[PDB]
């Protein structure tokens, strides 16, 4: 519990410092044409759904691997992530395309070790898992289209009252007394024409974006201080995956979120979520308690969660608080690899089953949060 | 695999957009008013609205304008499609064909965009020189006027401002220059550019950038002299013109916004307004500066006129006439004076024309005649709410009533000179004829010369050779013309009682008894044509053509209708007429050109019958039920060629359309006799004679569509019927503003403040000055009166959304449901509900049962005698108790929420806003819900509905209707728990309310109809649909006919009938399929004979063995009027 001073610069962790500094970028994106049929080689040794928008820091050492990111690279950049359900062993049916935007090959310890960074782009359903005898499987993929509704008064609109549908701007920003007066005008002035339908207003609500964001939002600032448009996107489209990457929620709850094709549908199911959901637990364990729901917050632009690589490449899902229980500390802390560019991680423990749920953050210099950050991966954490 | 058949019943009603100017001719001015996809042309007189022409476009007018080019004598007419169709037309009248030919047709749609959040703007340039239209975000849109774009070849223009509220067209610019409001985060300006079409990009607007009100709503251009622009907002009216600027902040308009506007001088120095509460505003604009030529403005003083519906489209018509169109009220046509000021109100209305829309809810009735329903909408919205009652039939227009104790026979009579008008008619009443003899418009009674006063008389008519024949009971007397003296007594020989009498034009037939006698009318003589005697007596007997070739004579002892040579006594005919009671009265008519026998018997059935006219008869039989009592047939003149009155308990006009004879009923309770009386002050009458009194009225021309108004002054919601208790229980709600005295002031005299008695919900389960509060109300309504007899008000804060009419149980009471919901602003989703059962007894309303849930009630449903509730996202099956309590049964929790509940047997279909149909069966050996099938697809739905166990029916986005089956015959689970989508169609109309049901009489007809099912669905323009199911065979046929109709029918606009009925959506568009379109189908009947030979070449009509490959015209119009009955 550390208001006021938050200071970080929280952009840093946004750019994954720890993996090197004079990182080669790409000029821009590509576009995949919608429900057509592609196929696009899959890197191994990844198992984790990965939500569009979100960055996935990567090392790799297996000479087979290396090779086809080099010819991936001069021959468009896009691989495949599989959204792995909770049976392993290529038990996948939906997934999303990564696209590089950082890389760089690397020869010290006489490997070709190969750092790049990728963010993701679209979402597919595969049809088929055709294995090639090189080691870099093809997947036959469905580019999944987005669907983005209109305003659900657009079909019962009063034609007159058309010119009254721009709303102002909302008044100053994040303060209380001109958000629930706006709010109620807002909802009274847009919905005036769910009197045609026979359904009351509330309920026209229930469906729209704007106001399920702005709940959203609400809840988000509850739990940690927002700066108001803190990359929060204004397109629900992006705004829900944004969400969807930093809840706190398992795997299974991940993929029924990425089925959904519709911006309101994730919306309402995100809202459902984070509402239902209180606790986090040790997974070894069902039956410790570490976390809680409003002592969480965010150090890094992505959210309180975000994707990080140890130096061996594997990747973890990390969880910021301000306060753990139940964990205990091994070794001296210290900063070799530091995701946060002045910490110094101390890997934490299960004081029962002694699994590891994260690292505790202590700090180093005086003028930033005192040793008072928990960075708990999802190794073993489930909504309880 | 579905194959339906939709058809409008009703076109639609509510009106959103009108024009004024000089379209069918330069001089005449004309009225314009688009209602959906019809266009009517009106022509503006003194006395009022005069109807020319009636068009049904392709498409939803979105955007119409009248524009008048160089070198053309009339105004054109530009009409945009909301699927981006834009078309010039034009009107072209030669005498009598009244034609709109399409000067240019073109899609103007964009490959990639998204559609404005403001919506479609369509202006034009004063000048004539270019169209402007703002369909996509940052893109303005320019067609060029010029004779040789015929195509509608249009450029797009980046705009730099993304969200434009409000675009137009300035006047007095040399360069065509727009002038708009744009939204900027740091608040509302307008800007000014300068279309180029040369470069074809925008340049430096006269005038810079002005900043604005915050709520800078609308945009009226002023006209010459004056320029500029005038900006109205929430709470002031400001104009620009560049080094000029005013502004103004009168408190009249602070109430509510102004969404209208409406010039109504050719200069614009004065303006009319209107707000969203429905009251006339008059800008004023003043002229009183001039300075060396230049006139500019001088203030802008706003008066108020009055009170009018709440009007979407102004128009000022001539000589202070104002066209009120409204659209969730009632279209007006209100007088501007300015002397009369009766209260404070400048504004009186002339007129109203009815309308429908939206139609929240509705429900069929059988509320007068027994086997035919009738439809009670829920109309309109806030202070134009109201109760329509919507029924089928021929309306007579009563002119005249006066009092007869039980008439027995009305007859009218010659005795003037030949003038082929009516003078006189008598009544045959109990034991006496009284002749009320009425030149004009008498009542007094006075007997003719040659008529006896008390004998009962059977007929009497005017008979040829110039005499007036008057068969009574005792004998048949005659009377000269002239002379107007009896000259000829035909006395019977036997001196009987005359048992039945028919006579003709020259022929008189006169039953004694068992016997029959025939007569020849002579001059001035009775001269006995034959005779001749019957087995069994005769019942009924009518001779119709000089010379009758045949009788037609009932067997009063036999039962059985024969039709014998009159000249002769050999029965030419016979058959047996059903034998099950004595006919009533038999006739012959020539309706269809052709020769009918219609026979009626006592039970209040008609034999109908085909004759020949040459010789013999035809059989031809068929049995309609006209009613329960023995109808009294008689043909009126007043009609296309002969017509038929049957007047019984159930009175109808039988008469021929496509040598088809539709039975059409009546409005009046019912008819004992019925006649017609061609009066010189009424012409063209007819004299019915009920019961108790007789009245002279005309008659409709045929079948239309009534509409009854029950005014409530709020908002309903819900309608359903009760049929023991007689009474019609609605919800409603009305406005009420927080004053700051703890309570809740109403705003007008509300249905539900007016109720004679009136009580106020009392449970125990559980702001700012001026706000608005919703006020909800059950109001239970007389079903004969339609008096609100009670009203129930709910808690405070309480929603009330659903219900129902049922009985539960084995309750022998039937009980109105009622489902609502506590809702808070503090909360978004309602957490507590409320299930309460009321009885409406002895005109006190009580609550029997009251549940508590935590929840929404979003709907409810009778299933097997179990109330079935939607709480949020869970169905839950209630149990009525012996202790009149609700018991819960079995629950299913979805993840999403049941908004829609229809059941069919044991098939509950559940359905919400996404578009995401559910499927569920209750199985009654093990008692809890199991899932069928599930379609899901990220879309809009507005309505649901059953047509039978394996179709269902739903309105989709954008205004589209789809049709999704189950296979459940498929082999394979995965298509087992889907449910395949097998028809698309584009209706144009917002579905509110889906109801099974039928607006004509239900006859089973022994053969049935074409069609299996009916369904009528309400839109929120207020139009009535019907959907019904076909066979394979008839199917194809019907889409065929309809592919060989799109080739030869000639659209307003050119636009194609497959792209307009095309699935539309803003993802994705498909063509129809599984639908067919029934107005294209009842187009065939009116289009030329060539034209329908021209459709038909190759059909193969016939499906019953072979195939007739030259299939007729013929068949296609028994196919066409066949499918027209249905509606
Ligand atoms: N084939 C092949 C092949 C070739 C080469 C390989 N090389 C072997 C030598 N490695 C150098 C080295 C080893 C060990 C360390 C200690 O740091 C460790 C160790 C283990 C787990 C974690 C960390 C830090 N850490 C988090 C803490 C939170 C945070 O903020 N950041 C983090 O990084 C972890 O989770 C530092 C550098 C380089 C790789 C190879 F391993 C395979
Ligand atoms: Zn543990």
């Amino acid at each position: 519990k550390k208001p006021n001073i938050i200071n970080f610069d929280t952009s840093l962790p946004t750019s994954h410092t720890y993996l090197g500094a004079d990182m080669e970028e790409f000029h821009g994106r590509t576009l995949h044409d919608d429900d057509s049929c592609q196929v696009i080689p899959v890197l191994p040794q990844v198992m984790m759904i990965l939500i569009p928008g979100q960055t996935l820091p990567l090392q790799l050492f297996h000479p087979q691997e290396v090779s086809m990111v080099r010819n991936l690279i001069q021959k468009d950049r896009t691989f495949a992530v599989l959204a792995y359900s909770n049976v392993q062993e290529r038990e996948a049916q939906f997934g999303t395309t990564a696209e590089i935007y950082a890389y760089r090959e690397e020869q010290d310890f006489g490997i070709e070790i190969v750092k790049v960074k990728a963010i993701g782009r679209q979402r597919f359903k595969v049809l088929e898992l055709r294995t090639q005898s090189d080691g870099i499987q093809q997947a036959k993929v469905q580019i999944l289209p987005e669907c983005v509704l209109p305003s659900t008064m657009s079909a019962v609109q009063l034609e007159s009252l058309n010119k009254c549908q721009i709303f102002p701007s909302k008044p100053v920003s994040r303060e209380d007394q001109c958000s629930y007066k706006w709010w109620q005008k807002y909802q009274k002035r847009k919905f005036h024409c769910a009197n045609l339908t026979s359904w009351p207003r509330w309920l026209y609500s229930l469906y729209d974006a704007e106001t399920l964001m702005d709940r959203i939002k609400k809840q988000l600032r509850e739990w940690d201080e927002n700066l108001k448009d803190d990359s929060l996107p204004s397109n629900p489209i992006d705004f829900s995956y944004r969400v969807a990457a930093c809840l706190p929620i398992d795997d299974v709850l991940r993929i029924q979120l990425l089925k959904i094709g519709s911006a309101i549908q994730r919306l309402r199911c995100e809202l459902d979520i984070m509402n239902k959901c209180t606790s986090l637990c040790c997974k070894q364990c069902q039956e410790t308690e570490i976390t809680t729901k409003n002592e969480i917050f965010s150090l890094s632009l992505c959210g309180p969660m975000a994707a990080y690589v140890n130096p061996h490449g594997y990747v973890h899902e990390t969880l910021t608080v301000y306060k753990a229980c139940n964990l205990n500390l091994i070794g001296r802390p210290s900063t070799e690899h530091s995701w946060f560019p002045g910490y110094a991680w101390t890997v934490a423990q299960c004081k029962i089953c002694a699994s590891h749920i994260g690292w505790k953050f202590t700090a180093t210099k005086k003028d930033m949060s005192p040793q008072k950050f928990w960075g708990l991966t999802r190794s073993a954490l489930l909504p309880t | 695999m579905s194959y339906n058949y939709v058809v409008t019943a009703q076109k639609p009603t509510a009106v959103n957009g009108c024009v004024t100017g000089h379209f069918t001719s330069a001089e005449d001015l004309n009225l314009l008013i688009a209602k959906n996809t019809r266009l009517e042309i009106y022509v503006v007189t003194a006395e009022g609205l005069r109807p020319v022409k009636e068009v049904g476009m392709y498409g939803k007018i979105a955007v119409m304008e009248l524009f008048r080019p160089k070198g053309e004598s009339k105004d054109l007419l530009f009409i945009l499609t909301a699927k981006y169709n834009a078309c010039i037309l034009e009107y072209k009248q030669s005498g009598e064909s009244i034609d709109i030919i399409t000067r240019a047709h073109g899609n103007v749609q964009d490959r990639i965009g998204r559609p404005s959040e403001t919506g479609i703007i369509g202006i034009i340039d004063p000048e004539c020189r270019m169209i402007g239209l703002r369909l996509y975000d940052g893109l303005f849109k320019v067609i060029p006027l010029d004779r040789d774009n015929k195509e509608l070849k249009a450029f797009n223009i980046r705009l730099e401002e993304l969200h434009v509220i409000d675009v137009k067209f300035l006047y007095g610019c040399q360069a065509p220059t727009i002038c708009f409001v744009y939204q900027d985060p740091q608040g509302r300006h307008v800007k000014t550019y300068e279309v180029s079409l040369r470069e074809k990009e925008f340049n430096k607007g006269p005038w810079k950038q002005e900043n604005v009100e915050a709520e800078a709503s609308m945009v009226i251009a002023v006209p010459e002299p004056f320029g500029g622009a005038i900006i109205i907002g929430q709470e002031s009216i400001t104009y620009h013109n560049g080094d000029k600027y005013l502004a103004i902040a009168p408190p009249i308009i602070k109430q509510s916004t102004i969404v209208c506007h409406n010039r109504v001088d050719p200069n614009g120095s004065r303006y009319l307004l209107g707000d969203m509460e429905g009251r006339l505003f008059m800008l004023l604009l003043e002229k009183e500066e001039q300075m060396d030529g230049t006139v500019t403005l001088k203030d802008l003083r706003v008066e108020l006129l009055g009170e009018t519906s709440i009007a979407e489209c102004l128009t000022y018509l001539d000589n202070g006439v104002v066209f009120v169109g409204s659209r969730l009220g009632d279209s007006q046509l209100v007088k501007l004076n300015v002397d009369s000021n009766e209260q404070g109100s400048y504004v009186v209305a002339m007129e109203t024309f009815t309308n429908l829309g939206p139609i929240v809810d509705m429900c069929v009735v059988d509320l007068e005649r027994q086997g035919q329903g009738q439809l009670v909408t829920c109309s309109g919205a806030f202070k134009e709410g109201s109760l329509r009652i919507i029924r089928n039939g021929i309306g007579i227009h009563e002119h005249a009533s006066i009092d007869l104790p039980g008439i027995k026979g009305l007859w009218p009579l010659r005795s003037d000179p030949n003038r082929e008008t009516d003078d006189t008619l008598v009544l045959s009443f109990v034991g006496q004829t009284r002749v009320l003899m009425l030149n004009g418009e008498e009542v007094e009674e006075t007997e003719l010369m040659g008529f006896v006063d008390d004998q009962q008389t059977f007929f009497c008519g005017n008979v040829a050779h110039q005499q007036l024949i008057q068969i009574t009971s005792a004998s048949v007397r005659l009377v000269s013309q002239e002379p107007k003296a009896l000259v000829s007594e035909w006395k019977e020989p036997q001196a009987k009682n005359i048992s039945v009498a028919s006579c003709n034009s020259s022929q008189v037939v006169v039953a004694v008894g068992r016997a029959l006698y025939y007569l020849q009318i002579h001059p001035q003589e009775l001269r006995q044509i034959s005779h001749t005697e019957m087995e069994h007596e005769v019942a009924c007997l009518d001779i119709t053509p000089g010379l009758s070739p045949l009788c037609a004579i009932g067997l009063w002892t036999d039962i059985s209708a024969r039709i014998l040579k009159l000249p002769s006594f050999e029965l030419l005919h016979k058959e047996m007429l059903g034998g099950e009671i004595i006919p009533r009265s038999i006739l012959m008519t020539t309706f269809e050109s052709s020769h009918y026998l219609l026979c009626a018997l006592g039970d209040g059935a008609l034999f109908y019958f085909g004759l020949n006219i040459e010789t013999g008869l035809l059989s031809d039989r068929k049995k309609v039920t006209l009613g329960t009592q023995p109808t009294v047939l008689r043909t009126f003149r007043s009609l296309s060629t002969t017509n038929v009155f049957a007047c019984s308990d159930r009175p109808t006009v039988i008469y021929s359309s496509n040598h088809k004879l539709v039975f059409s009923n009546v409005n009046l309770k019912e008819v004992n006799y019925m006649c017609p009386l061609n009066s010189d002050g009424y012409p063209d009458s007819l004299a019915l004679a009920n019961n108790s009194t007789l009245t002279i009225g005309t008659i409709d021309e045929i079948q239309k569509l009534h509409i009854r108004t029950v005014p409530l002054y709020e908002s309903p919601r819900k309608i359903c019927y009760q049929e023991v208790s007689q009474c019609f229980g609605v919800l409603s709600s009305r406005i009420e503003v927080q004053d700051t005295s703890g309570g809740t002031t109403a705003l007008r005299p509300s249905a539900s403040t007016q109720a004679l008695s009136s009580s106020v919900s009392s449970s125990k389960l559980f702001t700012s000055f001026g706000e608005e509060v919703e006020v909800h109300n059950l109001l239970i309504i007389d079903q004969h009166t339609f008096e609100v007899l009670h009203a129930h008000q709910f808690l405070q804060n309480e929603y009330a959304l659903s219900l129902v009419s049922c009985k539960l149980g084995k309750d022998p009471n039937t009980y109105f449901i009622v489902g609502t919901a506590m809702v808070y602003p503090e909360e978004a989703e309602p957490k507590q509900g409320r299930i309460v059962v009321f009885q409406y007894s002895d005109g006190k309303l009580q609550t029997v049962a009251e549940k508590e849930v935590k929840g929404a009630v979003y709907s409810m449903v009778e299933f097997n005698g179990k109330l079935l509730a939607s709480i949020n996202s869970t169905v839950r099956l209630y149990e009525w108790t012996t202790e009149k309590e609700l018991r819960t049964e079995c629950n299913h929790y979805n993840n999403i929420m049941a908004l829609y509940l229809k059941t069919k047997g044991d098939f509950i279909l559940v359905g919400d806003l996404m578009r995401s149909v559910l499927l569920l069966a209750y199985k009654p050996m093990e008692g809890n819900f199991e899932e069928i099938a599930r379609d899901f697809n990220p879309n809009w739905m507005s309505a649901v509905e059953i047509l039978d166990d394996d179709n269902f029916l739903g309105a989709e986005n954008a205004f589209n209707l789809f049709v999704c089956q189950k296979d459940s015959a498929a082999t394979t689970d995965e298509e087992r728990q889907h449910l395949q989508e097998v028809g698309l169609f584009h209706l144009g109309e917002f579905v509110n309310v889906f109801c099974h049901g039928s607006l004509v009489m239900q006859n089973l007809g022994e053969t049935s109809t074409p069609t299996q099912g009916s369904v009528l669905f309400g839109t929120v323009n207020g139009m009535i649909g019907l959907v019904t199911s076909l066979s394979e065979s008839w199917y194809n046929l019907l889409l065929d006919m309809q592919n060989r109709l799109n080739k030869v029918i000639k659209s307003v606009g050119k636009i194609e009938h497959s792209f307009w009925r095309s699935f539309h959506t803003e993802r994705k568009t498909e063509p129809a399929t599984g639908f067919i379109d029934g107005d294209l189908i009842e187009s065939f009947l009116d289009i030329s004979r060539p034209k329908m030979q021209e459709v038909v070449a190759n059909l193969q009509y016939d499906d019953g063995s072979g195939m007739k490959r030259e299939a007729t015209a013929d068949d296609l119009i028994k196919v066409v009027e066949e499918l027209t009955r249905i509606h």
